[PDB]
């Protein structure tokens, strides 16, 4: 499991993919996942929330026609998600959020 | 069955808008009070089904100069992904 902002990022950069111990709310809620039942861990274990649809809805991170964003889910183990994520964008720009998207921060 | 409910008249902020949303839906306790937030605590956090209750709409979208508007649209967009809620505007 690769769940950690640099390793994350990384991994991001070099394969332009995320890791594999990342699925989407879809894929996830198809396994069994209750978001209110935090119960993710135990649906598919290893797993972390990610690579869905970011939709940059307050223009925080750059935009730029063409240009897409996604986030993934940092630092999760098990339980209820926690308010670290990871942005990435189509182009390769990584930003990171430990507050719940409140301020982001330029990694990569 | 999840119910929330917004006595808009009451609403002076956004600000206000968000910690009323917090409550009446029960959000993390790190909840971010923004529509990023929201969109990702409607999407993988809330419970199901949900009833939003929207009163007195129009003056809560005076007292928060449109945003009242950008915070429905995220309701409205998780709907529309298949998020079970059903809003009422009254």
């Amino acid at each position: 499991v690769i769940n950690t902002f640099d390793g994350v990022a990384d991994y991001l950069q070099t394969y332009h993919k995320l890791p594999d111990n990342y699925i989407t709310k879809s894929e996830a809620q198809a396994l069994g996942w209750v978001a209110s039942k935090g119960n993710l861990a135990d649906v598919a274990p290893g797993k972390s929330i990610g690579g869905d649809i970011f939709s940059n809805r307050e223009g925080k991170l750059p935009g730029k026609s063409g240009r897409t964003w996604r986030e993934a889910d940092i630092n999760y183990t098990s339980g209820f998600r926690n308010s670290d994520r990871i942005l990435y964008s189509s182009d390769w720009l990584i930003y990171k959020t430990t507050d719940h998207y409140q301020t982001f921060t330029k990694i990569r | 069955m999840k119910k929330a409910v917004i006595n808009g008249e009451q609403i002076r902020s956004i600000s206000d808008l968000h910690q009323t949303l917090k409550k009446e839906l029960a959000l993390p306790e790190y909840y971010g009070e923004n529509l990023a937030a929201l969109w990702d605590a409607l999407t993988g956090w809330v419970e199901y089904p949900l009833v939003l209750e929207w009163r007195q709409f129009e003056q809560s979208k005076q007292l928060t100069e449109n945003g009242a508007e950008s915070v429905l649209q995220v309701f409205r967009e998780a709907k529309a992904e298949g998020a079970d809620i059903t809003i009422i505007l009254s």
